[PDB]
């Protein structure tokens, strides 16, 4: 049953260099062409280079001509992916992928391949930014007195992800974390609601608890309604 | 060489499905199709145009005709909505090719009108020299909607950021949109909105600087 792994995965500046790895298992690794094909957050898939068993056919994407280099070594069962003069279009997610390797031969007409997928592997994420380790600012999103909604802006931070929790968990009933955007600043942001009894607002007491682990900060914000 | 396929296609339970896919001469070559369910791998569904890989139900067929190929699944499941890529391979430019993807929706629930709260820069925030006005859309259905903002009675598209909609701990859908000015800005207009259009209907909340 076939198993790839890749790693490496990181996060580097524009002009920097990164080197992914794969690691296979269940097939036979000796006889097969392999891929990457990388994925832009929330895009499709696109084929970045493939390589036969002995690195004898080796073809690139043109996106990535000369700036990124294939290669594996057959004694590891490994594939590797060397990405130099890194550009932020390189962030993605990186699959690596076993190809059938059906092909057909013809005296005069040479060697004939058709490539396709027969396995991939979970993915690997590569970031991209002139931007370094930020943690978050953590905002109160206070109700305006049915029920009511409050909530916490997550600004400007770096990397992803964060995490937010209401009540230390405790409040699980009515919440929805966003996904982050990224803005001009290279820097992310993101915010969380809770739907709560528009009564109990003077009385029940809701705190909102963000962590992000790449910068070892965490937050915790009361959220109260405004005063006028 | 270039693959095109349409962005989007739904269909009702049970009915079944087409995703076509689009290249020049494109019977020439042999077409592949993954699927792929979000946060995961993709998954060979039919390789060699309409052959199918054992371990996935008859309910896969392929053709490919002349100028367009095409992925069909009849009696469509609740499990089949996902992303659904076609594939070549270029002897001529030596590249594998991928489509656009076709994100399949699978009509499995109730319609539902978004419901939108529109919150104002925080005293906090404003403290700090920075003013951002934050709209969160949420319990939609289906998962598309278009927001745009107005200041005073004209609309702004500079400094707007909004995300892609999202399934939530119901399947229903939520997205957010942030409006970013100056301190300066805030103040010195009326009132500023929000305008969310969810399948034909629009509804639209406003702020005022002065207020709550």
């Amino acid at each position: 049953e076939v198993q790839l792994v890749e790693s490496g995965g990181n996060v580097v500046q524009p002009g920097g260099s990164l080197r992914l790895s794969c690691t296979a298992s269940g097939f036979s690794f000796d006889d097969s062409t392999m891929h990457w094909v990388r994925q832009a957050p929330g895009k499709g898939l696109q084929w970045v280079s493939l390589i036969s068993w002995n690195g004898g056919r080796t073809y690139y994407a043109d996106s990535v001509k000369g700036r990124f280099t294939i290669s594996r070594d057959n004694s590891k069962n490994s594939l590797y992916l060397q990405m130099n003069s890194l550009k932020t279009e390189d962030t993605a997610f990186y699959f690596c992928a076993k190809d059938k390797g059906d092909s057909d031969y013809d005296y005069n007409l040479g060697y004939s391949y058709f490539y396709y997928m027969d396995g991939w592997g979970k993915g690997t994420t590569v970031t991209v930014s002139s931007a370094s380790t930020k943690g978050p600012s953590v905002f109160p999103l206070a109700p305006s007195s049915g029920t009511a909604a409050l909530g916490c802006l997550v600004k400007d931070y770096f990397p992803e992800p964060v995490t937010v929790s209401w009540n230390s968990g405790a409040l699980t009933s009515g919440v929805h974390t966003f996904p982050a955007v990224l803005q001009s600043s290279g820097l992310y942001s993101l915010s969380s609601v809770v739907t709560v009894p528009s009564s109990s607002l003077g009385t029940q007491t809701y705190i909102c608890n963000v962590n992000h682990k790449p910068s070892n900060t965490k937050v915790d914000k009361k959220v109260e309604p405004k005063s006028c | 060489y270039v693959l095109t396929q349409p962005p989007s296609v739904s269909v009702a339970p049970g009915k079944t499905a087409r995703i076509t896919c689009g290249g020049n001469n494109i019977a020439n070559k042999n077409v592949h199709w993954y699927q792929q369910k979000p946060g995961q791998a993709p998954v060979l569904v039919i390789y060699y145009d309409d052959d199918r890989p054992s371990g996935i139900p008859d309910r896969f067929s392929g053709s490919n005709s002349g100028n367009t190929a095409t992925l069909t699944i009849s009696r469509v499941e609740a499990g089949d909505e996902a992303d659904y890529y076609c594939q070549v391979w270029d002897s001529n430019s030596d590249h594998v090719v991928f489509g656009g993807g076709t994100q399949l929706t699978v009509l499995g629930q109730p319609k539902a009108a978004p419901s939108v709260t529109l919150f104002p820069p925080s005293s906090e925030e404003l403290q700090a020299n920075k003013a951002t006005l934050v709209c969160l859309i949420s319990d939609f259905y289906p998962g598309a909607v278009t927001v745009a903002w107005k200041a005073d009675g004209s609309p702004v598209k500079a400094g707007v950021e909004t995300t892609k909609p999202s399934k939530q701990s119901n399947n229903k859908y939520a997205a957010s949109s942030y409006l970013s000015l100056t301190p300066e800005q805030w103040k010195s207009h009326r009132s500023y909105s929000c305008q969310v259009t969810h399948e034909g209907s629009t509804v639209e909340k406003t702020v005022a600087p002065t207020e709550c």
